[PDB]
Formats: C-alpha cells, structure tokens, sequence
C-alpha cells in the first residue's frame, strides 16, 4: 500500500512540489489507493498553495482510510479552521482529543477557534492547558489577545513578560510587551523592550514606530524624525508615519512642512480621526480658522466622544464670528471631559472675554478642580485668576 | 485681552492598524476636439433618425 | 488488513471476517543519526535522530527507550532533518521547512537559530568538521556550528545532496554535491572539478572505497539504477502660489469658512434631494429587504449577451419569490423571454442569469434597457438598473 | 491581435511601446494611471487576447 | 427517489458532453484562427509562393468547425428537451414529498422554490448546482444539528460538478432527515 | 495643461494643479470635467470657497450618466474629507444609481458599510467591485483584509494574490501575503 513512502517525502521536504506530484500520482495509480501518505502530502501541497477545498477533500479521504487517527482528525479540523468553519473545527478537534489527550496543538486551536467564536471562559482555559502541556510562543500571544480583548492590561503585562522570559528573542513578543508598555503609564521598560528588538531587528517598521511616537512625546523631534528615515523607504505611504512626521515638523515649528506630510496622510487615510485633528490643531496653530474648524469637525464626526475636539473646534469658532456655537460647543466639551483642565481655561477665557465674569469664575473653579506642565496654559491659569 | 491658548502636542499613532482603504478622487480627463467633434457626428445621426 | 498482492476492492475490502481496528503510533522516521563508540553496549549511544513525518525530532534514549525529552527545534517538517549536528560535544543541527536553520544541541538545548538562507535550506552536508549545507538559490552553502557561513556560493545549478570524503578535523577531501539537472560536481578543497549531464541523484551516497578511491561509486536514478562509477526625505517643496493662498487664507478666513459651510448646507439638500428622488423611482442598483444586482453586457455583433449578476447580502436568509422584468424599446431590441422568476438566492452566492439581447434596427441605434428586480405579491421594483447597449454592427 | 507588424517580438525594456504608484494615482489597467485630455488615438494598454478584450 | 435520479443522471450526461464538445470547438477555432493567420500572411506578401496546401488545411479546419457547431447545436437541443423531462419529474417528486408527510403550503413554496429553480440551462449556471446549494443550504439551517457535516459536506457552491453523487445524497437525506419528523424554514 | 496639471495635482501639489486649471477656465473653457477638476483642486489645495459650486456648475455641465456618476464620486470624497459620513454615503449611492458599473463607488461604499458595522455588505460590495475592475487592487486588499479580520484565509490568499497582480509594488499586501503563507504551515 505504501511502497515509496519516504521518496515522497524527501521531495515534499524540499519544496519541490512537482516531483513529489508526479511520484504521488504514480504510486496512487499503482496502488489504486489506500495509500494514505499519497493523499495527505497531496493535501498539504493543495493547503500550501491557496487551495484549502481539495486539501480538506484529501484530509476527509485520509480520515475515512485510518478512522482511529488523531492527527488526520485534527489535519481535517485544521482544514475547516482554515476556512470561516470554527465550531465544526472544534467539534472534529474533540474527536481527535478523545483519540489522543496529551498534545498541545488541539488545545491551542480549540484556543484560537473560541477566540473566534467570542467564548472566553473555555478559550482561557483550553489555552492554560495548551500551556500547561507545552508552553508554545502563539499560545502565550493568544491568552495575551484574549486579556486584552476581555478585560484590561493588568492581566497581560504578567502574560507577556512570563512570555518573554524565555525565549526573548521572538520580535512580536517584545514589542507587543513594549507596546502594552506604552498603554500604561510606564514610558521606561517600554523603550527597553522596544530597544531590546531593534538590536535584533534594526529596520522593524512597527517598533520604529513606536520609539518614534515615545521619543516625539518627549520632545527630541530629531531623534524621531531619524527613527522614521530609517523606514521611509520600506513604508513609503503609510499614514501612521507621514502623521507622526508632520507632528515631528510641527514640534520644532516648521508648519508648513507639517501641514504638507499630514495632508498627504490625510489623503491617504481620510476616515482617520487622528490626521484630522492634527490638521485642525495646526491650521489653529498657523491662524487659519476657516481649515481647522473643518478638521476638526470631520474628526468629531468620527470620534465624537472627546472633549479636545470639541474645545479645538470652539477656539475656532471664537474667530469666525461665532459664539453661540462656541458657547455650545464649550458646554459639550466640559460635559465630555474629564482630565483636561485646558478646556476648562480656555472656556473661562471666552467666558471673560465676552464680559460675562461670571461663569468664568465657574470655569477657572472647574479648571482648579481638575487639577500641570504646558509654559503657556500657567500663566493664562494665574492672569485669569487674579483678573477675576 | 487675553488669547486662547492651544495644545503644543497633537495625537501620534502608536500602532499600525489595518483599516479599510477608499478609492482615490478621481480627476475625470479632459477630451480632444476630434473625439468631441466625432462623438456628435455620431449622434446627430441618431438625431436625424428619431426625427424623420 | 489488505495482502500486498492484494487491491482495495477485494483484499481490502473482504474484513467481513474483522475489518477490526487499533491506535495511532509513531511517524516514519525520516532521519538517522546516533552518537557512536557505545554500541557495544548499545544504550550509551542516546542519541537517536529520529526526524519524524509528525514533524517531531524525536530522540529515544539510547538501551533505556525514555525519550524523556521529545522536544524539536523543527518548528516546521525537516528538509535537513540529518547529518547536521555533529559537534565532538554533542550539539544536533535541525533544518526547517520554513528554511531557517535551527540549532537544537544535546537534550534540546538552546542556542540562537540561524535563518543563514535567502531561499529553502534543503541541502544540509556534513563536512568532517562542520555541517554543510546547501543554499536554495544556485548558491553554495558554508557554515560552521555558530551560524557564520564559512563558504561563498559555489554551485551554479540547486544541488540535492552532498558529501564529503576523507580529512582530519582539521582537514577535508573530495565533498561533492548533487545538481538538480543532475552534473557531477565533485568539489576539490582548492578547485571544482566537473559539470556532467547524467541521470539523477539522490539524498545521501557514501564513498565505500575498498581500494582507497576518492569516488563514492553510488548511484540513484528515475529508473531506479544502482551506480558505482568512480570519475534626504521627499517632503514636499512650495512655490509663491502656497504663501500667496496662505496669506489670503489667515486675511480673509472667516468670509471662506461661512461660504464654505453654505455650500455644504446646499450639497446635503442636493444629495438628500437626488437620494429621495431614487428611492421614488428605486433605481438603486443596491437595495432589511437585502440584495444586490448589477448587468454586464458582452459581445459585438446584433447579438449581445446580457447576464445579470443578483447576490443576495445577508448573514443567513434566503428570499423566496422574486423576479425579474425587463423593459425595452421593442422596435429596436428582441429579447425571448423578458420577464422570469429568478432561483431560491442563497445568502453569499452571484447567481449569473444570463439572457440574449438583439438588435433590430438596420441603423446603429443605441437605446437603454431597464431591469427590475420585484416580488411577486408586490407591484413596486425592489431594484433597478440601467444598461446602454452598444451599437449593434450589423449586417 | 489579429494583426502582427512590429518586428521584435521582445525587445529591451525602453524601446517599445507594447511616476505615481496606483496608491495615490488612479489606475485603469495593471499599469497606466489615469492621463488627462483624452484623445481619440489613445491605446492605454493592449488586450492579450479576444476571449479577454470582448469580456 | 430512483426513477428520479436516472433522470438527473441523463441531465448531467447531456450536461458533461456538451462541455465536452465546447472545449473541443474551442481547439478548433484557434486551429482555424492559426491557418487563416498564416494565409493572410501569404496575401500580404508581394513575392509569390507555393500555398504548401494550406488551404487543404484550412478547408479540413473548417469542416471540422461546422461538424461541431451541428453537434453542439444538436446537444442543446437534447438538453433542453432533457430539462423539460427533469422539471415534470422534480414537479412529481414535490407532489409526492408534499403529501408523503403532512406538509403544508409555506414548505411546499420551499421546496419549489429550491427544486424548480430555472427554466434553461446556461453556461453559467444550470440545475445541478443551484438545487445543489438550495439543499444544502436548506439542510445547513433548518434540518441539521452537527457542525462537523454543516461544514463538511453541507457546503453550497454554483460551479459545474464533476459528478452527480452529491446531490443525490442530499436529496435523499433530506427526504430522510424530513421523515424523523424534520421541518423547514428560512432564518 | 491638462497633463501638468493632473501631474502636479497626484504629486501632492494641488495648488500648482488649480493655477494650471484656473487657466484652461479663464480661456472661455466650458466643461462637466474642467470644473470637476477645479472642485478637486480647490478642495484639496484648501480653497473651501470656490469648492462645492465647482461641483455644481459640474453637475450642472454633465451631458451623460457616467460623468454624473464621478461628479457625485467626487462629492462623496469632498464629504468624506469632511467628515459626516452619511452624506458620502449618499454620494457613492448615488454614484452608483448613475453608472451601475462604477467599482470605485463600491469600493468605498463597502468601507463605509463596514465602517459602520455590517460585514456581509462590505464583503458583496467589494466582491462587485473586483468583478467589475479588477486592475484595481483596493477592492482586493479590503476584502482580503476583512476575510483575514474574520477567518476565511482561503479567501484572503485568493484576494491578497490579486490585490498584489495589481498593485505589485504594495506594503500591507506584502505582510498579508506573509501571515497567510505562514499560518499555512
């Protein structure tokens, strides 16, 4: 039945495809079948091009030749994961567990098939057990995924430098620790970790973006806008980086030259909220006020929820002759922030200015209330105060 | 006589995310003379047939 | 359960006396290497370089059969499963799919991976101090046990499985190499040898000189014969025109945005208004109540072909009774049957109904032809479309 | 197609007729981004074959 | 559910012989392209020169075109009557599932409508298929409870098959699965 | 003029491309694409003025169904450029009621579509959109892309493949294209 078992694979090993072919052919016109080795590399030769129908075809059929075994069971559940099917991917890869219950690869797919399918109890545990038998690299990003997706980084940051500890020179690993890193407010072990792959990898696009973003958020524009030199050729029209350059050229004053690169990612993402309003916060920047109100207002219209937004557009339309949606606009934006008391400020400015003084001492107490570094918004905070 | 005063920092991208693209604005080209003067010559003839 | 005279339908398929079954096993063991000089004890020789088809490299001990430690540093099925890892200390060399060579040592032990390959690593050879292996490229492989290619590309052609004959540690003779077209290439220590068109080759060959012969006389071929012959950025610039348009920008800001925002005002009303207007006359291609529908036309001549692509866009409902009419100007085209219920339209599938349109008019005369898409307890379309159909080019 | 006059038939790269990346100009075949002014002599690509050009 | 599926098979045959005959008449066409190409080569040519009886050649090539444009002519004529036949007998067989069990006019409208799905074959879409992925849809949502086989076996695609075995499967088992007692829907 | 111009218009030099089309209007030039165009430029080198009535007098000047089609296209970007995506919405519709087979229009109203929540919408519409263009690689990059974001990776390969026949040079095709041969071994 399996005359040339291993001529097939020597050729399928070395990723010939075409003399493995011919040899299965022949081996399976001679054997009339049964063969069950010329069928399952035939398979994965079909799933190794983009063909996962006859490669599920071939899996069944080998399936049906050796019914009591596990690893054609979880090659046919595969087969099915491969394509949009995760339920019935789990229900074959139970029945290949129920023929074998000590390997890794059933629980890690039964893993990151309820991922897919939103059951997060029984994806947790199956991918605790996954680890538990043998700890694999994408079972650790998978139960990393599945804290982040559920809950909250407090339970990732355990995952993913437990992940790291061995093993450390996985890029994805590192950076995605780095990244979690720069979520929280820990700026120091993220660029450690993110340093940590670029020594490895010198040219990873989204590490170098990261750093950059870190660097440019502690001034240093110039240390930024070399990181992203580094990658301006691999990534020549990505928005993140033509975004993260313009402000890079809008920190050391150059708003012209930034007003260029984020127009550019704008054009190249125009449903992307960020873009927008850097263009709106320059074209305030640059005293423009007709371009920033419609940034701003294109990047409420896809992120409402914000309250710089809408002070940026109110600080606009106190110089388009119009307070009354400035006065709006400000009571939308106090209602939905929290943590800024800029917006506070500025609102007991238009306020002040338009001879009220009284709800601007509300303002300036809301402000007070809320609260610390920006040069130019302490002394506002002092000459509105003892003007009032 | 006191300014608003405005944020000195604005959002940076920290992660690439693939997003949807949209097709691109599209500049509708110009035409010759000879093309304009050929596609009336084209239907005026179908003009002259509806009318007869 | 089937004799190896024996086929399927008879022999394989007479179990009516069992047709009983059993459980899985190990994979074919598609590598072998075994740290010597303890055979004859035969169990201080543990390593067992079983490079199984379950992708597992596994290592049995040697006379104790614990395999307490079946981990493999294949990641991947093994090209280069073999004749790998000598280091006098034990440390075993594994070759992944993926092309990326791995360097799992004694008991799995951890060393970096070295991926030094631009193409498939898939011609791994031992070279009696170092473990040679062959680039995918046309490109010759060198390599020591600490990832630096000690070799430049000296093979024109993708070889398949080389060699080395007989130096010290310090030391190596004649190590050939295979070729995909199949030439001898016996490489000398200072200089290559030969370019042969022969039949094929193999995996592994051994040079079995009892004689004292450079050669290793070993032949495989298609035909299965035995052989024994022995031969600085891009940013953008501006021009007068941007500080110009600027300047009028910061001096008269407020004049364009009131403008600006009068227009869009205008544009919503006239995009609400051209909207409400198609859903009067539902000529939406698009249009709860979910379906989509688009026709192509195809062909010169008085004949077209004119196949409209419906597809129904729902998670998972089918829609029962529908139907297409088509409206024409029957003086100029003749369509057979212009009016047909359409198949059971199963959720994610472009149902092509095809029909033939033709042109009557003796004169090129390009008129429309209108499609609805309505129900059939309903008199109002649920969608429409359009189609200008070409000139006709008579005869 | 029906119809061959040009002599080579693969001539270097740069002598035969037979800028912006599709990312940011429009396109209308593999290659050729959309030109301005139409004219009634433009080609802008060739079919490969009839089956292709009618469909 | 067997004088039915001789019926189907007939369909199918005449289904798979015309492919056939197409693919045939396309070989020839590029052979009478080819020939034709060459002699207005010749034609174009000042010189004179022998026609190296490449107008046997082209005399032969078209002959052969004509033969089969009558045979596929001839086959969709044999398809269309062997449709006809098909949709009396689907007809029947709707009739006689409907009385079978119990079933009232929404699966009897069902059933037609998945069963009597178009009235002429195209080569782009012909019975086989679409009642194919109209059962197996119609089995996927209401009639089956593994995912293994919804996944498996009960997948819907509208290209031609190769063989006729999957249909017929699904149509018994869906006789069957609506004997235990199954019924239809549609969400 | 009009080739300067479009050049200077894609190499992100708008204004230089309004100046070159500003001419073409001051030369007694009368068109349905001249003053789609000037609404582009002006649009685009910030103008917000004499923006949308370029695009009216454009609609205005459309003797066709198709030129209609891309002036209501074009809208739909200004629009979107503007943020309120329903209005966009409304323009690539309409789009669409004017030219059936206009895959841009599709295109993007399919990543409206899925922008806001309805998958199986976007996926038939960019699978419109590919079968009537498929020199485009937009189409076949986002439906690739959702495929991938749900499963379906024989899908993803299959759009991803073509997405890089069309735009051969593209970056996300790339790693795409890498994840999935990776996932299949």
């Amino acid at each position: 039945l399996e005359k040339q078992n291993w001529l097939i694979h020597l050729y399928y090993i070395q990723k010939d495809y075409e003399a493995c072919k011919a040899v299965i052919k022949e081996q399976l016109q001679e054997t009339h079948g049964l063969c069950e080795y010329a069928i399952y590399v035939q398979a994965l030769i079909f799933r190794l091009e983009g063909n996962i129908q006859e490669s599920l075809r071939l899996f069944q059929m080998c399936a049906f030749l050796s019914p009591q075994c596990a690893d054609n069971l979880k090659q046919v559940a595969r087969s099915l994961f491969l394509l949009g099917k995760h339920k019935a991917a789990i229900e074959v890869y139970n029945e290949a567990a129920k023929l074998n219950q000590k390997d890794w690869e059933i629980c890690h797919n039964l893993g990151v098939c309820y991922i897919y399918l939103k059951q997060f109890d029984k994806a947790q545990d199956q991918l605790h057990n996954a680890l538990h038998l043998n700890r694999h690299d994408l079972t650790y990003i998978m139960l990393g995924k599945i804290f982040l997706l559920k809950g909250d980084l407090d339970k990732a940051i355990e995952i993913y430098k437990k992940a790291v500890e061995f093993s450390p020179e996985n890029t994805e690993l590192l950076t995605t620790l780095g990244l979690l890193y720069l979520q929280l407010g820990i700026y120091q072990k993220a660029f450690e970790h993110l340093g940590n792959t670029l020594t490895y990898d010198p040219t990873n696009y989204k590490a170098i973006l990261a750093a950059g973003s870190m660097m440019q958020t502690h001034g240093d524009f110039d240390v930024a806008l070399t990181k992203y030199k580094v990658v301006a050729c691999a990534v020549i029209e990505s928005p993140p980086l033509w975004n993260n350059i313009g402000m890079c050229f809008f920190g050391k004053k150059k708003y012209v030259a930034a007003i260029s690169c984020l127009k550019r990612a704008n054009y190249l993402a125009p449903l992307d909220w960020k873009i927008l309003y850097n263009l709106g916060l320059v074209h305030l920047t640059m005293q423009q006020y007709a371009s920033a109100f419609h940034f701003l207002s294109a990047a409420i219209n896809f992120q409402p929820k914000m309250g710089e937004l809408y002070m940026l557009l109110a600080v606009a339309l106190t110089n388009l002759e119009d307070s009354e949606n400035a006065k709006r606009a400000y009571e939308e934006a106090v209602r939905l922030d929290k943590c800024n008391p800029l917006v506070n400020l500025n609102y007991a400015v238009l306020l002040y200015n338009q001879g009220e003084k009284r709800d601007a001492l509300a303002q300036y107490q809301e402000m007070e209330k809320k609260v610390s570094s920006s040069l130019e918004f302490d002394p506002e905070m002092v000459e509105v105060a003892q003007k009032l | 006589m006191f300014r608003e005063v405005l944020p000195k920092q604005g959002q940076l991208y920290v992660e690439d995310i693939t997003t949807m693209v949209l097709c691109k604005p599209k500049l509708l080209p110009l035409k010759s003379l000879t093309l304009e003067k050929l596609e009336k010559m084209q239907q005026a003839a179908q003009d002259t047939i509806h009318q007869q | 359960l089937r004799f190896l005279p024996l086929e399927l339908s008879e022999m394989e398929a007479f179990v009516n006396q069992h047709k009983s079954k059993s459980i899985r096993r190990q994979t074919v063991i598609t590598t072998m290497t075994t740290l010597k000089k303890n055979l004859a004890d035969e169990d201080a020789v543990s390593c067992l370089v079983l490079g199984t088809e379950n992708k597992e490299l596994l290592v049995l001990d040697p006379e104790a059969f614990t395999i307490l430690a079946k981990m493999s540093l294949p990641s991947v099925p093994a090209f280069l499963e073999a004749s790998g890892q000598f280091d006098v200390e034990f440390r075993l060399a594994a070759a992944c799919r993926n092309g990326s060579i791995y360097i799992l040592r004694r008991d799995s032990k951890r060393p970096k991976y070295c991926i030094e390959l631009g193409a498939q690593p898939v011609g791994l050879v031992g070279v009696h101090k170092v473990l040679v292996v062959g680039s995918n490229q046309d490109s010759l492989h060198g390599f020591t046990y600490k990832g630096k290619r000690l070799w430049t590309v000296q093979m024109p052609a993708a070889i398949l499985a080389m060699n080395l004959l007989e130096q010290h540690s310090r030391g190596l003779q004649a190590v050939m190499a295979a070729l995909a077209n199949e030439e001898v290439r016996i490489y000398h220590d200072k200089v290559l040898l030969n370019v042969i068109r022969t039949p094929e080759a193999v995996t592994s060959l051994c040079f079995g000189r009892y004689g004292r012969e450079d050669n290793t006389l070993i032949m495989t071929t298609l035909g299965g014969g035995l052989i024994i012959k022995i031969l600085k950025l891009n940013v953008p610039r501006k021009t007068r025109l941007y500080v110009d348009q600027t300047l009028r920008e910061r001096e008269a800001g407020t004049a364009m945005h009131r403008t600006f925002q009068a227009d869009l005002y205008l544009l919503r009303l006239r995009a609400a208004r051209a909207y409400v207007q198609a859903l009067e006359s539902s000529l939406s291609p698009v249009s709860r109540e979910p379906l989509k529908l688009h026709a192509v036309v195809q062909g010169l001549g008085p004949t077209f072909k004119l196949t409209l692509h419906l597809q129904n866009t729902s998670t998972a409902r089918p829609i029962l009774g529908l139907v297409v009419c088509f409206l024409y100007n029957e003086v100029l085209y003749a369509l057979p049957r212009a009016f047909f219920k359409v198949p059971l339209l199963v959720p994610g599938l472009n149902y092509p109904l095809e029909t033939f349109v033709k042109s009557l008019s003796d004169k090129g005369i390009s008129d429309i032809i209108k499609v609805l898409v309505l129900r059939e307890g309903q008199s109002t379309p649920l969608l429409s479309a359009h189609i200008n159909m070409p000139m006709s080019e008579g005869l | 197609i029906l119809d061959e006059n040009a002599i080579a038939q693969v001539p270097r790269p740069g002598t035969s007729l037979k800028g912006p990346s599709p990312a940011v100009r429009p396109v209308t075949q593999a290659g050729r981004p959309i030109t301005g002014f139409l004219r009634p002599s433009t080609q802008s690509g060739r079919p490969g074959t009839i089956e292709q050009a009618i469909k | 559910l067997e004088e039915y599926f001789e019926l189907i098979d007939h369909h199918f045959e005449l289904r798979i012989n015309g492919e056939k005959l197409e693919e045939l008449l396309s070989e020839r066409a590029v052979q009478f392209r080819a020939i034709q190409r060459r002699l207005l080569t010749r034609f174009k040519d000042k010189t004179p020169a022998p026609l190296q009886h490449l107008d046997t050649l082209l005399d032969g090539t078209y002959k052969q075109v004509i033969a089969l444009a009558d045979a596929v002519e001839e086959n969709q004529d044999n398809l269309f009557q062997s449709f006809t036949r098909l949709k009396s007998a689907t007809h029947l067989v709707i009739l006689l599932i409907g009385l079978w069990q119990k079933l009232s006019a929404d699966q009897i409208a069902i059933l037609e409508a998945a069963f009597l799905p178009l009235q002429q074959d195209t080569q782009e879409l012909g019975w086989e298929e679409t009642v194919d992925a109209a059962l197996s849809h119609l089995l996927k949502t209401c009639l089956s409870k593994s995912s293994k086989e919804q996944a498996l076996n009960l997948n819907s695609q509208l290209g031609i098959p190769k063989d006729t075995s999957q249909l017929k499967k699904h149509i018994t088992l869906f006789c069957d699965r609506l004997a235990k007692g199954g019924r239809l829907c549609l969400s | 003029i009009a080739c300067i111009g479009s050049n200077h218009f894609y190499t992100d030099q708008p204004e230089v491309a309004l100046r070159f089309y500003r001419r073409l209007l001051q030369m007694g030039v009368y068109n349905c694409q001249l003053f789609n165009n000037l609404g582009l430029c002006c649009f685009y080198a910030q103008q917000y003025d004499m923006t949308l009535t370029s695009f009216e007098r454009a609609l205005s000047l459309a003797e066709n169904e198709e030129e209609v089609a891309d002036v209501w296209y074009n809208l739909g970007h200004v629009a979107v450029g503007t943020g309120d995506t329903n209005l966009a919405h409304q323009c690539f519709r309409l789009a669409l009621v004017s030219n059936n087979q206009h895959a841009e229009a599709y295109n993007n109203l399919a990543v409206l579509e899925m922008r806001r929540g309805h998958v199986e919408q976007a996926k038939a519409l960019l699978q419109t959109a590919s079968s009537l263009a498929p020199h485009m690689y937009e189409p076949h990059f986002n439906f690739a892309t959702i495929s991938d974001k749900i499963g379906d990776l024989q899908r993803s390969y299959a759009a991803a493949k073509k997405s890089e026949a069309a735009f051969p040079d593209h970056v996300d095709t790339q790693h795409l294209i890498k994840q999935l041969e990776q996932h299949f071994a």
